[PDB]
RNA sequence: UUAAUAGGGACGGUCGGGGGCAUCAGUAUUCAAUUGUCAGAGGUGAAAUUCUUGGAUUUAUUGAAGACUAACUACUGCGAAAGCAUUUGCCAAGGACGUUUUCAUUAAUCAAGAACGAAAGUUAGGGGAUCGAAGAUGAUCAGAUACCGUCGUAGUCUUAACCAUAAACUAUGCCGACUAGGGAUCGGGUGGUGUUUUUUUAA
């Protein structure tokens, strides 16, 4: 009676993607982002945008039949931060509020054993 | 390959017809 | 940014109207796990109805925690990839594809003031499944040890790594994958490692990190059916 | 079987214990030569056979 | 291969003769490729010239997709288009040289060339004798999986209906009724069976080609100058994967009934109908019933031929039925309806073991369990009688299983203490198994198979589903202690001690490997399990299993499968069993070793280095034992490189019986064709040559308690 | 004549992210194939070029290319310095320790000259994933976020030679003797001891 989905969360600096799919991940069930639900670019990464996107998919999730989801949150990774930002957690918070049962939570951020040189340069970046 | 080649030759000579019957017919 | 003040973009010119609900055609498909796993029920998936549905099913890989499959929280730190191989009446027969842990427990296990030992081997099973094993080992201090750290000399590391390679090779070569997966679940492989490496140096947190399936032989439905333990239709009266 | 097994191990452990003490007891010949016994060695019969083998 | 230049539409296999063989050379020697490049060069030797045509015929298709053209009087070029018939056009003469070559025979030709090309490319093993010095044409049964003789009606002329079917149009197409009728059988038989078969041959038995000067046409005793044949024999090469399919799949349903559906519904008639399945597909299919006495192919040909060829036709293959009946019939539900390829009884056994498998692991013991390995006959699908719940009179009821624990340094250093320590571990396994799982019953028994090791005690568990399992404990120290005994033993006693070690590894070490390969190897060889069981039955009738270990009977029985050359892989019970008897008859075990590649059909294949090493072993043993008194059968593989592991201790008299009986059985088949009387002889023991014979009767009948 | 708490040489068990030649693994970046889905994706303090309905961004199964060894990583290790972090093998070299083995002053300082010599740069091939002087281009609104965004040449890598410069720092010639205590670490060796180990394969 309990069909399980897979809610993949990608929380970037400038946007948050809420992605729900089947257990395999081959077939997409519903996709929303902060850009969908906001009118300005500066607020794509805002936690408010994450909650609206998460609610949108969850209503879609209850349409399709899916009642539970396994969460695999991630950040940009690679040469950048390895931890999801506040948009990622806020999307996780909304999914609980939608009522969908959360099966398992894991961080799947790409962690390089070896990384190409970052774009910042010697002096640094994010001034 | 040389083992096979010699094996070919043994088969030919064993089954080779006796030329005397060629003259007879 | 969906506001009106947002700049108009070129891509907006050509938009495909939403007239077709995607999910009218998708038909639900149920997945089952090999008999090696206690809980065979591992959920369901969806594919577009045959115009076929089978081709998209075959080659599909699903990753799942053993804790669900074995019904015990002792396996919460491990996941199994299972690949679809045969389709029968919406029941998707899958086979083992790989194994790994989650990221968090790997990070938890790596600590300071100790040496990391990692050994990898490429080896094939008796049934011609070529696979790659990764085993991870950590140094520990004795009960009466006073030194803060428990570093091991490179000679010990090489001596241990050799012992890791031989045991991993021996287990894989003298076993089938179905037998191999049967060994992975009880974590027996780790226990012979810690006995085998007992004399060289005391170790802790012995685990087989990653299992990769590099190559596969010709598919055999008969063997697949045996691993999982045909049907007449219904008359249209 | 339970009794037969129990008696047999009880006897064997006593004999094994005695053998291990004998080897690692600083054996010295009549003329003051100290025999060598490696650690974990359990039986003097084993030490002899190593010499015969090698 | 029994191939000739004679006509094939009549029914005899042939149409490819020497001048077909030579003219293919000359056509290839001036080209043959799609780019009209030479495939064979005039400087090639005999070996290269022969290899090219065998490779050329094996891979290029000349019948359905593609044909070859050449100029006798201009480079030969391979065209992609095909005429749907074997064609080698000659533009200079406007003559197709493969006109006499039939479609059905061509596939068998293409198969034979391909399988030889694989042998020709083989470098590990010499294949000269198989390629050229082995006649497969002696027996039709050994070549062809199933043979059916069809007795046509009114056979001093064929029935008016059958003669009417010939008609005038087909006289133009096919000059003689024999040519047409043979074609009629092939289409209906091919179409009826479809994927169930690989190759089909129709032979007009008793056809003559020479007649006296005083007469105008050939005269058959049944024919009466009307039809030059006695009866038709339908011979098949079955496909084991789908030979036993219950339902013959067909075209899918459509709003308008399609042409393929038209030919579908008409052909099977009332047997044709429409069905649905779990997948939701709606397809026209017909459903048959499985039986333990005959295959599904028996019903299809009988119904297909009768409906289309002649309603009075008599179709019979009793030789299959006798062999099927000789296999014991298990006492399970719907045993009679169960197919001989069904291993349902075997799957039920390991499921009960899996229930016990989970129990033993969670149980707490002083030493953690390394693994529990089933090593039984029913686990490898070779038990003569299929497992039956609560049928404990069966000799194979109690199934051996190997239990191994984590390596520990506390194992006793002495053999008797070690084995007694093993019983103590088993004694625990009995104890809290009884407490936690009372539904399981248990008892202890002693084992004396290993000589001079009398402390072995095995735990017999009577499983609630009704199966018995025997457990013995394996430990690393056990192997080296035997080596210690051999080293310490006196020089005169060392040959005796190594024999004790040989039996130990045969049960504990090599036994595990034997199941692992054979169990995996058994699947694609679907008919290996029935033939080895029937083969084992034949040994028991002649009082030979008592001296032959169970594993040797399996290794001898798998040779036709792993090494089918010059024949094909067995696809029927009789073809495989007679192949096993044929091999034993012609096996010269004193000078010829038996070595098998226990691998799947085309890694773990024997390489050149491994091959020569085993050959070196055989010469060394035969140097010390030329007459073979000590050792007779040299059976080796990757599991057993020594080659003496499963063939030691057999008395020389018994070893000669296996070859002597096999020889007479082959001679009996030659003198008298395969028929009910001959088979009954093959499975009854003479019992007269023995010096003295003692008869015994048990107080009660054991057949019911054996699950038969 | 000693055989320098001078030295050289030897022998042995070790020891090292010392070096050269091959070899293996490893995620990550970019690109490509297939695949489910769909409106924006990206980026900033905020925005504009840019890619995107021929499906962008992301999901999943893979493959290819070039770099490169995270976490373990420490007031720890090696090397004359510059510098050196995946596995395995080959080749030669070396510090320290032990030696009841060996030559017997063979040593210290120092010109020219010679070798190596971070990064950057020059000449002629290969490669060119990432970053990226220069150049082009968008925005030029708001002072903590005030100089960012895209494309991106030379370069970043390697082969055969030049260039020989750094806060190339103890901001500090070299060799030798003497002038305070304490415990932490690394390599070697010595004695004791009791825990982990372990047993007639070897170690």
């Amino acid at each position: 009676s309990q069909v399980f989905g897979v809610a993949r969360i990608y929380a970037s600096f400038n946007d948050t993607f809420v992605h729900v799919t089947d257990l395999s991940g081959k077939e997409t069930i519903a996709r929303v982002t902060g850009g969908m639900k906001v009118k300005a670019d500066r607020d794509e990464s805002s936690p408010y945008a994450a909650m609206l996107a998460a609610q949108d998919v969850a209503a879609k999730c209850k349409e399709v039949g899916i009642t539970a989801v396994h969460v695999k949150i991630r950040a940009t990774g690679g040469t950048r931060t390895k931890t999801p930002g506040p948009g990622g957690q806020a999307a996780l918070r909304a999914l609980a509020r939608s009522g969908l049962r959360i099966g398992r939570i894991e961080d799947v951020t790409p962690v390089p054993s070896d990384s190409t040189r970052k774009k910042g340069g010697r002096r640094g970046r994010r001034l | 390959s040389n083992i096979f080649k010699l094996q070919i030759d043994e088969l030919l000579e064993q089954v080779k017809l006796k030329q005397k019957h060629v003259l007879k017919v | 940014a969906v506001g009106k003040n947002k700049r108009l973009s070129k891509g907006k010119k050509g938009q495909k109207k939403r007239v077709v609900d995607p999910f009218t055609r998708k038909e639900w498909f149920d997945i089952k796990a090999p008999s090696t796993f206690e809980n065979r029920n591992v959920g369901k998936t969806l594919v577009n109805k045959s115009t076929s549905a089978s081709d998209a099913l075959k080659g599909r890989v699903v990753e799942v925690c053993l804790a669900d499959l074995q019904g015990s929280e002792d396996h919460s730190f491990r996941k199994i990839k299972l690949r679809v191989d045969e389709v029968q009446g919406k029941n998707l027969l899958t086979n083992f594809h790989g194994m790994d842990f989650t990221t968090d427990k790997l990070r938890s296990m790596v600590r300071k003031w100790q040496t990391l030992i990692e050994a990898n081997v490429t080896v094939k099973t008796s049934d011609d499944y070529v696979l790659r094993i990764f085993a991870i080992a950590f140094t520990r201090k004795q009960a009466n040890q006073v030194k803060r750290h428990s570093y091991a000399q490179s000679s010990h590391i090489r001596a241990i790594r050799k012992v890791i390679s031989e045991i991993l090779t021996k287990e894989v070569q003298g076993s089938t994958l179905a037998q191999l997966t049967s060994k992975l679940i009880p974590e027996v492989i780790n226990k012979e490692i810690e006995n085998a490496t007992k004399d060289i140096f005391p170790l802790q947190n012995i685990h087989v990190r990653k299992v990769k399936l590099l190559k596969q032989p010709k598919f055999d439905v008969g063997a697949l059916m045996a691993l999982h333990g045909e049907e007449k239709g219904k008359k249209v009266t | 079987l339970k009794e037969d097994i129990h008696t047999h191990m009880a006897i064997f452990e006593q004999r094994e214990a005695q053998a291990q003490e004998d080897v690692q007891s600083s054996i010295v010949d009549e003329d003051g030569f100290t025999l060598v016994v490696g650690k974990n060695t359990k039986s003097l019969n084993s030490i002899r056979k190593k010499i015969l083998n090698k | 291969r029994g191939f000739s230049s004679n006509m094939s539409h009549s029914g005899s296999l042939g149409g490819f003769g020497t001048f077909e063989f030579t003219i293919l050379m000359a056509a290839l020697l001036n080209g043959g490729g799609i780019n009209s490049n030479k495939i064979l060069l005039h400087g090639f030797s005999s070996y290269q010239l022969f290899k090219g045509v065998i490779k050329y015929l094996a891979t290029m298709d000349l019948c359905h997709d593609g044909h070859l053209q050449f100029h006798s009087n201009p480079a030969s070029k391979y065209i992609d288009e095909g005429f749907q018939t074997p064609t080698l056009f000659d533009k200079s003469t406007k003559v197709n040289i493969l006109t006499k070559m039939t479609v059905s025979s061509y596939q068998i030709l293409k198969e034979y060339a391909g399988e030889t090309l694989r042998m020709l490319n083989n470098v590990v093993q010499d294949q000269f004798s198989n390629i050229f010095l082995t006649n497969i044409s002696r027996f039709d049964n050994l070549k062809y999986d199933l043979c059916y003789d069809v007795q046509l009606p009114l056979g001093n002329n064929l029935e008016t209906s059958l003669a009417a079917t010939f008609g005038s149009m087909e006289r133009v197409k096919f000059i003689t009724l024999e040519n047409f009728l043979a074609h009629k059988i092939t289409n209906v038989a091919r179409y009826a069976l479809g994927d169930r078969i690989k190759y089909i041959q129709i032979e007009m038995v008793g056809q003559k080609s020479d007649f006296p000067i005083t007469k105008r046409k050939v005269y058959s005793n049944t024919g009466g100058n009307h039809f030059n044949f006695d009866f038709v024999r339908v011979k098949l090469i079955v496909n084991p994967s789908e030979c036993d399919k219950l339902v013959t799949k067909g075209p899918a349903h459509s709003e308008t009934m399609s042409t393929e559906a038209a030919v579908f519904k008409n052909f099977w008639g009332i047997k044709s109908s429409l069905r649905r399945f779990k997948d939701g597909s709606i397809t026209h299919c017909c459903v048959w019933s499985t039986s333990s006495s005959e295959p599904i192919i028996s019903s299809i040909v009988n119904f297909a031929l009768q409906k289309h060829v002649s309603k009075k036709a008599q179709i019979s293959n009793e030789t299959i039925k006798k062999f099927h009946n000789f296999l014991p019939l298990p006492n399970l539900p719907s045993s009679a309806k169960t197919s001989v390829l069904n291993l349902s009884s075997f799957f039920n056994l390991k499921k009960s073991f899996d229930d016990l498998y989970k129990i033993i692991f969670q149980m707490k013991l002083p030493l953690s369990v390394k693994s529990i390995l089933p090593v039984g006959s029913a686990f490898r699908y070779t038990s003569l009688c299929q497992p039956v719940p609560f049928a404990y009179s069966d000799p194979d009821f109690f199934q051996d299983v190997i239990l191994e624990f984590e390596t520990s340094p506390k194992w006793p250093d002495e053999i008797t203490s070690l084995e007694k320590a093993k019983t103590a571990f088993l004694l625990k396994i009995q104890e809290e198994l009884s407490a936690n799982s009372s539904t399981y019953r248990s008892f202890f028994s002693r084992d004396e198979s290993i000589p001079y090791n009398l402390e072995i005690v095995t735990l017999n568990i009577l499983t609630p589903e009704g199966y018995g399992f025997k457990f013995r404990v394996l430990t690393e120290r056990d192997e080296i202690l035997y080596l210690r005994a051999i080293a310490n033993a006196r020089n005169e006693l060392k040959p005796e001690l190594e024999a004790t070690f040989l039996k130990f590894t045969a049960k504990y070490l090599a036994s595990v490997r034997h199941t692992r390969t054979l169990e995996n190897i058994s699947h694609s060889y679907q008919f290996y399990s029935p033939v080895v069981r029937l083969f084992k039955r034949w040994l028991d009738t002649h009082l030979l299993l008592g001296h032959i270990t169970d594993e040797l009977a399996e290794l001898i029985a798998i040779k036709p499968f792993v090494d089918p050359a010059p024949y094909f892989i067995p696809g029927s019970l009789e073809n495989g069993f007679l192949k096993v008897l044929k091999f034993i008859s012609q096996w010269n075990w004193k000078d010829d070793p038996l070595i098998l590649d226990l691998v799947k059909p085309e890694s773990e294949r024997l390489t050149l280095a491994q091959y020569k090493g085993i050959q070196m072993n055989f010469t060394n043993l035969r140097n010390s034992d030329p007459n073979g008194t000590h050792l007779q059968f040299f059976v080796a593989s990757k599991n057993d490189p020594s080659g003496i592991l499963y063939s030691s201790g057999i008395p020389l008299p018994i070893a000669t019986r296996l070859t002597a009986l096999a020889k007479v059985a082959v001679n009996l088949l030659q003198t008298h064709g395969l028929n009910q009387q001959t088979i009954n002889l093959l499975f009854t023991p003479g019992l007269k040559d023995y010096d003295f014979v003692v008869d015994l009767r048990t107080p009660i009948g054991l057949k019911s308690s054996c699950g038969i």
